[PDB]
């Protein structure tokens, strides 16, 4: 929702990390694209992707993501 | 003079008898440890195995562990070896799973309720070691 | 752009790689010459000797040339 | 007794077996039916037992070969003179040794190489030289072209009666087997008349002509007004005037008032200030000492009269319970078989050369050598190269005794037998130490990356974090640093001031330092102990298991060198000996490598630099060793990274040569990598395509073209290898020291 | 007698005669006794040696003299060295059990063909345990008289 | 620069076409070996009579056209990476001036760019690219082990696991501990396999840290 406000600064994020073994340092560092978790910058381009589909807020992609999920079922 | 003689008397075994191998030092050691101790259970050899091996498990993880300059560092030594320690029995079962699949003796560590007897032993006496290192450790300051 | 690039083109590379191993593994496994009797597939077999020949000259010049002029260059 | 018995005449000499190729052979001698006959030529040009069984006739090649090498050694030590005299700049250097860079080869106009020809100083356009051999003229006492000129020519004229020598020894007057195995007077003569006298000649050149050149260039006259050696060698009033226990003559040697010559014999230590290198006089001691010792243990081993030791009966003597017999049976292997002489030989000369290439570094020897940067690098990286190529040979012609000159009538149950007895034992155990060693060595560098990358500096390997401090290496350095004092009175300074004491510095730069040792020397030393633990058990290992092993109970009847012995068995590929050295050849490279890298990163952020007139030191990289040599990252970053720049941007300078070797050397790296991973079934089927191309046209040759065999593939991909890596970092360091030093 | 002990300056030593009328057990006793004397005072010995010059253990700085340097040591050391030794005399109570047992032997030498150069090395250990004995006794009464250690009591 | 590499990707691409087309013809039999359908597909050898016949089942064929494929889609990727980090940073005329010579790709691609990369982490700190230097060594480490297999082949490892094997059974307490499938080195096929495996995870690895990291720190 924050990357298609402002698509050309706001770096896309991949998904969150989930490691005990980062240090505060490493903390501080990942912790990047306007939130206040250590986070993955994406570089796979789905963000723009979906943007361009015409997906607008984390809603659609979530209802997305069960549909791919019943078809997979 | 021969220190280093055929083993057995047989010259074609792949093994040589060596001061190490056959001295009575060697012999003596080796047979008065548990697992080959005469008399002990299945049972008692994986008790004294266990408590053995849990008693020096928590130190690694006491001193060199990440919390060690923290003031639950003996606390997180005594997590990390229960954890150890349950990754170890999980093994041990597996193991007697894998390779004792059909028996019927028993009292025996080859057989299946021999190594399960082995495996009780070595879990519950590695997670009292670790409990007991921890209390000396806490109350190292008493020597 | 770079990561998508670079993606597609070494899967493309794998794929290709593969097609022709699977081509190998036809003709090893499931290559029959009785119904593939003076056919355009057999013919391929049957100047094979020739199309190594000159894939080997071509890969020869370009190599030859390719890496001359870049140390001349150098 | 130990005489000399010789057979005249043996060989004609004539050119027909010249003409007939595969003359030393019987399979060769038919003549070619595959290109495979071609490389055995050469593969099996200098086996000369398997040419001929006569173990006269292959000491006798043997010892012509050797004079045949030694000539061309004379012709490289011309070579090297020659050049000095011609195309140099030696006496530019000599005035000036500090700014003027040494150069000795000049490239012509063609191509544009001409810029190679790079400012070097004292008005000569060359490429510069790295080798030493000005400093080494300097000791000497070398100070004009004339000498250079005339040793040349003697070195030429050397190496023509060395030729001449290889071939009277072969062609006219052979040796007999029973001279050639006359080992107590070959040890007696090569100890004390060798050795001995080679030490004593030298001392007395020194003593005469090296410290009198030397101290007036020292004390500021120039190379034109120096006296003349041959003035010098007699003039003994100015010896006098020199060193005043001249004066006294030799009588205070024949009487034992030794203590006269204190002057220019000494014991003083340490480095010259002037010239920051070993005082040239504690040299001329060194030798004479060396000479005495050499001579005095010449005197060993029996001969025609009735003194004397026998090495037989040495050898016998020592068998303990552990081992049986113990060494019955050594002496006559060492005087039968030339091959397990060669692995000894080849082992002492490669830990020799490695030796070598740790003492010079720390007590440079020559003058203005160790402010000469790029020859410090050049020596030391070369001289351990040389070592681990001479170990790998031992190994390799150890391997080679075990397949063909091994016999268990000879050897049961000597220390041989009982070695193969146990080879499971010793191979196991190196290979737990390996494991173990690696694992920890390694895996100390892969946490700290770990950790760095997770941002948890705290938790590092560091001086700062968790130390692991070399504890004995430094209270040895400590020892060494107070010895001079109490446990070696007589000696006035530390024997190398790497372990301690004053920086000494030439002019700005600084020859030598303390080195310290931290965290990343203990890291990189233990890595230097798995590496090499590694290496001597594939070794080891092909040397043991040569005979047979559980797999192949008939290794030895296949032979040294073999392909394999078939897919069976699961595979059974690269069981020999040979295959065994092939990859130890991989291992040894990596050991050096690492080796250099660490000294040259160590030497240019510790030690080399330098020194301002307070004491401002400055240091090359400015002493990044000690905190980024602890993660592979590190290493990646600030050495190989940071110092290839002085490579990479040498395009349009003199350096560009480099620059240019360091491309190709890694293109040959590279090209290796086809021979080492692929295999002779699918190149015999390309050729076999090729061949129908050619014989479409009629021009199939009648040489039958094939596919390399198998063991050739192997000996193609590993030369190319250790080629392209070899000069990849002697590009690298030779581009990167003589840029920033 | 079938022992290894007697030697050449003072041939079969017994003045008094202990072994004399005795029974195998007791000679063999008398044998353990004497082994395990000279391997704890060859012990001592070197370590009074090494650790009057060299000894970098516990800061570096405990005290040279061997009467204080024990008495400065912390008693966990010593209740490990205790152990250590117990653990090493448990072996030794066990061996002396053994059907099989020569009295100082935890090597089991008796399955192995010995020769007169074992007897020569043997001899060799209880000569070298008779001097480190009276070696320990010497430096330990010099250590209470004069409070030096031997190379210091040397320098 | 776009002539010589554009010559260059064809030598690439015509020379893994010869190493599969190749196996692929002979795959059914060859001069060296005419009864090669008889052995099937994949198989390790047809032993060291007549010169040696390593590698000739027409796998080994794919196994060594994999290398040339990695080959020529890095130079490639070399070459789209560089020109357009060239291109969007404004310096078309560092490509069209350097990428004439091999040293150009040398330092003002690889050594240029290897910065924001290789100080992801080091002495004074960290940055958010430390996974992708730690990423970038690994690809490094796994690229170098493949070299093991591919080189180093079955008889010395067997030998070795026949003395570790040795060792296991011969020491006490541990013998009690036995194994159930008796320990082999790996078969020559599956080497080469594992060879080539660490040999192309290595290469994605290395190349995807480089390509992601120092484009983020170039822009
Ligand atoms: C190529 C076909 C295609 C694709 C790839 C998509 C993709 C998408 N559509 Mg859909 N859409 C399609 C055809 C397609 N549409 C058609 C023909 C129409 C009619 C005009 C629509 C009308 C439509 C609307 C009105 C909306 C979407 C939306 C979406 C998004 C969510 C889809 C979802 O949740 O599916 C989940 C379901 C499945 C995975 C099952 C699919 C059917 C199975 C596989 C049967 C195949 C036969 C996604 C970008 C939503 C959005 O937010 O778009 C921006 C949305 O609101 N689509
Ligand atoms: C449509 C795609 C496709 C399909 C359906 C198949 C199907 C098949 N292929 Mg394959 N193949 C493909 C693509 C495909 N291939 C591609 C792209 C290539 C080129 C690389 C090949 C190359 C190839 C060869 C050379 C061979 C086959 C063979 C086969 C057959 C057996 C494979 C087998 O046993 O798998 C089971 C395999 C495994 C369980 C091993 C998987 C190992 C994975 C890939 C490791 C991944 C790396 C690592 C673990 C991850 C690191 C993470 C980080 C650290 C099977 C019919 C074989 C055959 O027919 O023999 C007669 C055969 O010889 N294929
Ligand atoms: C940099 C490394 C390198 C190089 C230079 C080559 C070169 C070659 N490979 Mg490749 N190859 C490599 C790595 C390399 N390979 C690796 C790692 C593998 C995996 C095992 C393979 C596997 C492989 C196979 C299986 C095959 C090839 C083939 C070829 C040829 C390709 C066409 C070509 O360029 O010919 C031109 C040659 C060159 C550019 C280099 C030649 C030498 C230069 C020009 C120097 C000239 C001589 C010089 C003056 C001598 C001075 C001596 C003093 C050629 C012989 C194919 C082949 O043989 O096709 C005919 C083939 O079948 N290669
Ligand atoms: C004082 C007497 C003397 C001297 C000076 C030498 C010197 C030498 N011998 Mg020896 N040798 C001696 C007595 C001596 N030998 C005797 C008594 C025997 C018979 C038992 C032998 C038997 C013998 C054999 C069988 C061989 C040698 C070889 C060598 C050379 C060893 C390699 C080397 O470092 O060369 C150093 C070279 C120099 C210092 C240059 C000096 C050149 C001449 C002497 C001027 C060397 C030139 C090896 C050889 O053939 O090498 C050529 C060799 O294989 N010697
Ligand atoms: C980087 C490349 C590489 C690596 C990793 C190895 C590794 C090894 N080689 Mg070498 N080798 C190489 C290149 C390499 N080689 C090449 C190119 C060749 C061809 C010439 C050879 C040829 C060769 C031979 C012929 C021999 C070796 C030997 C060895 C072993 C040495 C013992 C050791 O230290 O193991 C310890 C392991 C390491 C150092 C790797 C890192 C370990 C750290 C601690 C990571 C631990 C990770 C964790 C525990 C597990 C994964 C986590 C999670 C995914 C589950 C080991 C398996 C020798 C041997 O057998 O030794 C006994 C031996 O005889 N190698
Ligand atoms: C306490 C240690 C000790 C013990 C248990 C023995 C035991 C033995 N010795 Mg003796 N021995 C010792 C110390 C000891 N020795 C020392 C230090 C020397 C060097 C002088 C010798 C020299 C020696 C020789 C040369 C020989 C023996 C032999 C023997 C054996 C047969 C004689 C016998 O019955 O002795 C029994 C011994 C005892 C019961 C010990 C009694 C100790 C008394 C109570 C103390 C006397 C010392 C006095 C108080 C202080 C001395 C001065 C100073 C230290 C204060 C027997 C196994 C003989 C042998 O093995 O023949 C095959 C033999 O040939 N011994
Ligand atoms: C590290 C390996 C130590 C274990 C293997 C050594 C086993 C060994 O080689 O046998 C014991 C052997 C001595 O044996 P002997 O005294 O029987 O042999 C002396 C020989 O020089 C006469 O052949 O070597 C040593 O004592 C070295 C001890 C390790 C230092
Ligand atoms: C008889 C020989 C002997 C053996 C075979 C042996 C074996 C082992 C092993 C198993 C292989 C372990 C795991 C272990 C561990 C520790 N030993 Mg120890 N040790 C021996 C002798 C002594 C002495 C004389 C001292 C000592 C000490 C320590 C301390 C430090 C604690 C501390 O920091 O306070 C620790 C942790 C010192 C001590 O307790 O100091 C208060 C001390 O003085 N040890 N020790
Ligand atoms: C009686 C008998 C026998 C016996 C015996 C005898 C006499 C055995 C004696 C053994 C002996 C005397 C063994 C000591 C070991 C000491 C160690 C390892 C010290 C560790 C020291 C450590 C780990 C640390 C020291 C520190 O100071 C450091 C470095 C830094 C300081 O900040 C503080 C600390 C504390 C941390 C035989 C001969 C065996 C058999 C026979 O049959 C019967
Ligand atoms: C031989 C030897 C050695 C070694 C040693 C060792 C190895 C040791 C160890 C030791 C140890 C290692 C010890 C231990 C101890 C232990 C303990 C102290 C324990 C305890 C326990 C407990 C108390 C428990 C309990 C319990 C509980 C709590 C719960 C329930 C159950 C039970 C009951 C079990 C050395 C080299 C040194 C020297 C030489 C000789
Ligand atoms: C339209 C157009 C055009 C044209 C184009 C074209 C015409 C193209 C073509 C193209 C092509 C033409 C391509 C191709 C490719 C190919 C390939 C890539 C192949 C592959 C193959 C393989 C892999 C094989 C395999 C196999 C074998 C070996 C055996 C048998 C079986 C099989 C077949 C499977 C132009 C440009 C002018 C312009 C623009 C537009
Ligand atoms: C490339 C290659 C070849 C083919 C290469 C050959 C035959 C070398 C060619 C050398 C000749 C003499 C050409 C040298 C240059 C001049 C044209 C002459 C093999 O035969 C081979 C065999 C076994 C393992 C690996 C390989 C291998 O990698």
């Amino acid at each position: 929702q924050q990357w298609v406000l402002n698509p050309l600064k706001v770096k896309p994020i991949a998904h969150a990390i989930w490691d005990p073994h980062f240090g505060q340092s490493a903390i501080k560092a990942f912790t990047r694209g306007g939130v206040s978790y250590p986070v993955n910058i994406a570089t796979s381009g789905v963000y723009h992707w979906w943007y361009t589909v015409g997906m607008r807020t984390n809603e659609d992609l979530y209802f997305g993501a069960l549909g791919l999920l019943v078809l997979s079922t | 003079s021969e220190f280093v003689k055929p083993y057995n008397n047989d010259p074609f075994v792949g093994n040589l008898s060596t001061p190490v191998t056959t001295s009575t030092a060697t012999k003596l050691y080796l047979g008065n440890l548990p697992i080959y101790r005469k008399g002990l259970s299945p049972l008692l050899r994986g008790l004294e195995i266990g408590m053995a091996h849990g008693y020096f498990l928590i130190g690694p993880f006491y001193i060199l562990g990440p919390l060690r300059n923290s003031p639950n560092a003996l606390l997180v030594g005594l997590f990390s070896a229960f954890g150890l320690i349950l990754i170890l029995t999980l093994g041990l079962t597996i193991y007697g799973l894998a390779s004792f699949q059909g028996t019927e003796g028993g009292e025996n560590l080859e057989s299946a309720k021999g190594w399960r007897n082995f495996t009780s032993g070595f879990s519950i006496g590695a997670f009292g070691g670790a409990s007991v290192a921890y209390v000396l450790l806490d109350n190292i300051s008493f020597f | 752009q770079a990561a998508l690039y670079t993606h597609h083109q070494y899967i493309a590379g794998f794929l290709m790689v593969g097609a022709f191993a699977h081509g190998a593994i036809f003709f090893v496994r499931d290559y029959d010459p009785e119904v593939n009797k003076d056919n355009v597939l057999a013919r391929m077999l049957q100047h094979k000797e020739a199309i190594i020949s000159h894939l080997s000259w071509v890969s020869l010049f370009l190599g030859f040339h390719t890496l001359g002029l870049y140390i001349h260059n150098d | 007794k130990v005489r000399v018995i010789v057979d005249k005449d043996p060989v004609a000499t004539s050119f027909e077996k010249w003409a007939q190729p595969g003359h030393f052979s019987r399979t060769l001698a038919k003549g070619p039916k595959t290109t495979t006959w071609i490389w055995n030529l050469h593969a099996d040009a200098h086996d000369f037992d398997s040419q001929t069984s006569s173990l006269e006739d292959i000491s006798r090649k043997i010892f012509s070969a050797h004079f045949g090498q030694l000539a061309i050694i004379f012709l490289w030590v011309s070579q090297a003179y020659f050049h000095g005299a011609r195309f140099s700049n030696y006496s530019a250097w000599l005035l000036n040794p500090t700014s003027i860079k040494p150069s000795a080869q000049v490239v012509w106009p063609v191509v544009g190489q001409e810029i190679l020809n790079g400012d070097v100083g004292g008005g000569f356009s060359g490429v510069q030289i790295t080798s030493g051999v000005f400093q080494m003229w300097r000791a000497s006492g070398i100070t004009n072209e004339t000498e250079l000129y005339w040793t040349a020519m003697g070195g030429l004229m050397m190496s023509a009666l060395m030729v001449f020598a290889g071939w009277f020894h072969y062609h006219k007057a052979a040796p007999k087997l029973e001279w050639f195995q006359n080992v107590e007077s070959m040890m007696n003569h090569h100890l004390a008349g060798l050795l001995g006298l080679g030490c004593l000649s030298w001392s007395g050149h020194q003593i005469h002509i090296s410290l009198p050149i030397n101290k007036l260039l020292d004390a500021g006259v120039a190379p034109q007004e120096i006296p003349l050696p041959h003035e010098l060698l007699f003039n003994q009033d100015l010896m006098a005037q020199l060193y005043p226990s001249f004066k006294k003559g030799l009588l205070p040697f024949f009487t034992l008032n030794w203590g006269e010559y204190s002057d220019f014999l000494t014991f003083k230590g340490g480095l010259n200030p002037i010239t920051g290198s070993l005082w040239l006089s504690d040299t001329a001691h060194h030798h004479l000492a060396l000479a005495v010792l050499f001579i005095f243990a010449g005197h060993m081993y029996r001969t025609n009269w009735g003194i004397g030791h026998s090495m037989k009966e040495i050898l016998e003597a020592h068998k303990g319970p552990l081992t049986g017999e113990g060494h019955k049976g050594l002496y006559e292997i060492l005087t039968t078989s030339w091959h397990a002489q060669l692995a000894i030989n080849l082992a002492m000369m490669g830990s020799l050369s490695i030796i070598v290439a740790h003492h010079m570094y720390a007590m440079p020897p020559y003058p203005y050598i160790a402010v000469d940067y790029p020859t410090q690098l050049s020596l030391f990286t070369h001289h351990m190269w040389i070592g681990g190529f001479c170990v790998c040979g031992a190994a390799a012609h150890g391997a080679i005794f075990m397949v063909r000159d091994y016999s268990p009538v000879q050897s049961y149950n000597n220390l041989l037998d009982r070695v193969l007895r146990h080879r499971d034992a010793i191979i196991s155990h190196l290979n737990w130490v390996c494991i173990f060693l690696g694992t920890h060595s390694f895996g100390l560098y892969i946490h700290n990356d770990t950790m760095r990358a997770l941002g948890r500096p705290q938790d590092m390997f560091s001086d700062k974090a968790i130390q692991l401090q070399p504890i004995f290496a430094k209270w040895v350095q400590s020892l060494h640093t107070l010895a001079p004092g109490n446990t070696a009175p007589n000696s006035l300074a530390t024997a190398s001031y790497a372990f301690g004491g004053d920086v000494v510095a030439v002019n700005g730069k600084i020859a030598m330092m303390p080195i310290q040792l931290g965290t990343a020397d203990f890291l990189v030393h233990h890595i230097h102990a798995f590496t090499i633990h590694v290496t001597v058990l594939i070794l080891l290992k092909g040397v043991l298991f040569a005979r047979s092993s559980r797999l192949i109970p008939d290794k030895a009847n296949l032979g040294f060198r073999f392909p394999c012995d078939g897919p069976g068995r699961g595979g059974t590929c690269q069981v020999s000996a040979w295959d065994h050295i092939f990859l130890g050849l991989f291992w040894m490279y990596n050991c050096i490598s690492v080796v250099i890298f660490h000294f040259s990163w160590k030497m240019q952020s510790d030690v080399w630099g330098t020194i301002s007139e307070k004491g401002k030191i400055t240091h090359i990289t400015g002493g990044n060793f000690a905190n980024s040599a602890l993660t592979i990252n590190g290493w990646l970053r600030d050495f190989l990274w940071s110092q290839a720049s002085q490579v990479i941007q040498s395009y349009g300078s003199a350096l560009s040569a480099y620059g240019i070797i360091f491309l190709g050397a890694h293109f040959i790296w590279a090209f290796s990598l086809m021979f080492l991973f692929s295999g002779r079934g699918y190149w015999q089927e390309l050729i076999e395509s090729v061949v129908w191309a050619h014989n479409k046209l009629k021009l199939a040759p009648a040489i039958q073209p094939r596919a390399l065999s198998i063991t050739q593939g192997r000996a193609v991909g590993l030369a190319h290898y250790l080629l392209g890596g070899i000069g990849t970092t002697w590009s690298f360091f030779l581009a990167r020291i003589i840029s920033v030093g | 007698n079938g022992m290894v002990g007697d030697c050449k300056p003072l041939g079969y030593f017994d003045p008094l005669g202990f072994s004399k009328d005795a029974s195998p057990e007791t000679m063999a006793k008398f044998r353990e006794a004497e082994l395990k004397h000279g391997r704890v005072a060859m012990l001592a010995c070197a370590g009074m040696i090494t650790a009057d010059k060299f000894h970098p253990l516990f800061g570096g700085k405990l005290s040279s003299n061997p009467l204080l340097a024990i008495t400065q040591v912390p008693k966990l050391g010593l209740l490990q060295i205790l152990l250590f030794i117990g653990f090493m005399e448990v072996f030794g109570i066990l061996n002396s059990r053994r059907p099989d047992y020569e009295p100082g032997n935890f090597l089991g030498t008796s399955q192995w063909e010995t020769t007169p150069t074992w007897d020569a090395y043997q001899l060799r250990e209880l000569n070298n345990g008779r001097l480190a004995m009276f070696g320990a006794i010497g430096m330990l009464t010099h250590a209470y008289i004069t409070g030096k250690g031997p190379l210091e009591l040397l320098d | 620069g776009d002539f010589l590499v554009h010559h260059a990707i064809a030598l690439g691409l015509h020379t893994t076409t010869l190493i599969l087309v190749k196996g692929a013809l002979d795959a059914r039999g060859s001069k060296l070996m005419p009864d090669k359908k008889d052995f099937g597909y994949s198989f390790p050898c047809d032993g060291p009579g007549r010169g040696g016949t390593c590698d000739i089942s027409a796998w080994d064929a794919f196994y060594l056209a994999m290398f040339w494929m990695l080959n020529t889609i890095s130079w490639v990727t070399f070459y789209w990476h560089w020109k357009h980090l060239t291109v969007w940073g404004g310096n078309a005329a560092a490509f069209n001036e350097s990428s004439t010579y091999i040293m150009g790709w040398l330092r003002d691609y690889l050594w240029l760019n290897s910065s924001p990369l290789i100080n992801g982490y080091n002495a004074f700190g960290m940055n958010a690219q430390a996974v992708w230097a730690w990423m970038f060594l690994f690809g490094h480490l796994i690229w170098a082990t493949g070299f093991m297999f591919l080189i180093s082949w079955r008889g010395y490892w067997q030998e070795l696991i026949e003395t570790l094997v040795w060792a296991h059974e011969r020491t006490p307490i541990a013998n009690l501990v036995k194994w159930r499938d008796k320990p082999v080195a790996l078969s020559i096929v599956q080497a080469r396999l594992v060879g080539l495996a660490h040999f192309t995870v290595g290469f994605i690895f290395t190349f995807a840290p480089f390509v992601i990291a120092s484009t983020t720190g170039k822009f």
